[PDB]
């Protein structure tokens, strides 16, 4: 099979600037019969199927914006995205069709750069319904922040928690270039009921000092 | 405006088979080619094979030849991919994709090239574990989930298997401000995720908020009404 290697594997670019994504084939994908490179680029936005951008290395698909252009020949190809827009956050893939079977690059993830945005921080006690079952899930939400690096620590009766929380982060939102994050602390009912103060402490570049959200078990 | 609509998510035992459908709506296959492309976790997309419906001619990648059958019914503009002898490693999102063909005069044949329309994908999970439905818990809005005129609320979608779930709010009437987090796999072997939404805090007194979760692999749908906390 032909191997398609993209470079870089990810990048972060400012809005209105140029993004460059390379794709190398392990052997030529130039088809002699019409002297086209049989090379295509796809965009896969968060939550969506791939979309065709370019084929024959340099021909835009009807309706694809002007700012997408493809260049290269033989084994070395580039997708250039000029005047980057927020809606361009996606994973970009190249694919060859000169040689059976069709094969794809591994993708390049494009993030958009932006000014710092502090998270809004919210906390949710476990439902009584859940407790009755033997587990307590406590959820701390960091909404709409940037950059993606943050510190999120659970304290139970002022004791830093380790090994019992799980974090999940959304893909970057095109509408505002932010991320959100859920941190779920999981305790047994018995452990939950042995303690009273539950606190989520967040450190982030947008905050001048850490933000704590907390509640006292059993108190409204 | 052409659209490819695939069948729903599937959970299958090793050794079994799966058949995934792909229907062209507001459309017809015409003289296009329909391919099947998958993407397994940690792996790149893989072209499995395709068919040109007008000719009835299917081709497959060597890796799957002998275990995959691609067919197309022009009467219904529906294509199918049947993959047999399933293995763990077949766990993947399977896409149908339409595209044109070019004619190769040197080998005297139409050839698949690129894919201009992709279906929404079908997650097929190959596991010896059984499907199990999520349990929905409220992420109830309170003084600890408000800021100025905004309140956050949500649903904890707990302990289901395999992926995926679809989460909507108020039957799809509420989409603004929703974040549905990626699922995390728990040490129990079951998945969990939360879905949250921000809304005007003034609406907590008057507007109903229901999260709707569909979990096709266990043939379950659950709706949970999320109410504000009170000192009662």
């Amino acid at each position: 099979d032909i191997v398609m290697t993209q470079s870089p594997d990810s990048l972060a670019v400012s809005l209105g600037e140029r993004a460059t994504i390379n794709c190398k084939s392990s052997q030529s994908v130039l088809y002699s019969s019409n002297n086209k490179n049989y090379l295509t680029w796809y965009q896969q936005k968060p939550g969506q199927p791939p979309k065709l951008l370019i084929y024959w290395a340099s021909t835009r698909e009807s309706g694809v914006p002007d700012r997408f252009s493809g260049s290269g020949s033989g084994t070395d190809f580039t997708l250039t995205i000029s005047s980057l827009q927020a809606e361009d956050v996606a994973v970009y893939y190249c694919q060859q069709y000169d040689n059976y079977p069709i094969t794809f690059g591994q993708g390049t993830r494009l993030e958009i750069k932006r000014t710092v945005a502090a998270p809004s921080v919210f906390i949710f006690p476990p439902s009584d319904e859940q407790l009755k079952s033997g587990t307590a899930s406590v959820v701390c939400l960091l909404n709409n922040f940037y950059p993606r690096e943050a510190k999120v620590q659970w304290k139970v009766d002022n004791a830093l928690q380790s090994g019992n929380s799980q974090e999940s982060v959304t893909e970057q939102d095109s509408k505002d270039s932010t991320y959100s994050l859920s941190s779920t602390l999981t305790l047994s009912k018995a452990d939950y009921e042995k303690h009273k103060v539950y606190a989520c402490e967040v450190t982030h570049q947008g905050l001048s000092s850490p933000v704590t959200k907390s509640f006292n078990r059993g108190e409204c | 405006q052409v659209q490819l609509v695939q069948s729903g998510a599937e959970v299958k035992k090793p050794g079994s088979s799966v058949k995934v459908s792909c229907k062209a709506s507001g459309g017809t296959f015409s003289n296009y080619a329909i391919s099947w492309v998958r993407q397994a976790p940690g792996q790149g997309f893989e072209w499995m094979g395709g068919i040109i419906p007008i000719f009835g001619t299917a081709n497959y990648a060597q890796k799957f030849q002998g275990r995959v059958t691609i067919t197309a019914d022009e009467s219904t503009s529906t294509a199918y991919m049947e993959l047999s002898s399933l293995r763990s490693e077949d766990t993947a999102v399977y896409y149908c994709a339409r595209g044109p063909e070019y004619y190769d005069y040197v080998w005297g044949s139409y050839r698949y090239n690129y894919f201009d329309y992709w279906g929404q994908g079908t997650l097929v999970t190959v596991s010896s574990g059984s499907a199990s439905a999520p349990t929905l818990f409220p992420l109830a809005p309170s003084s600890k989930s408000t800021s100025g005129g905004t309140a956050a609320l949500g649903c904890l979608v707990k302990d289901y298997f395999p992926e995926p779930v679809t989460v909507s709010w108020n039957s799809g009437a509420l989409t603004s401000g929703v974040h549905t987090f990626p699922a995390v796999l728990q040490s129990s072997g079951l998945y969990s995720l939360s879905s949250v939404v921000t809304v005007p805090s003034s609406s907590l007194g008057t507007q109903t908020y229901i999260c709707n979760v569909n979990h096709k692999p266990s043939n379950t749908k659950v709706d949970k009404k999320v109410e504000p906390k009170s000192c009662d």
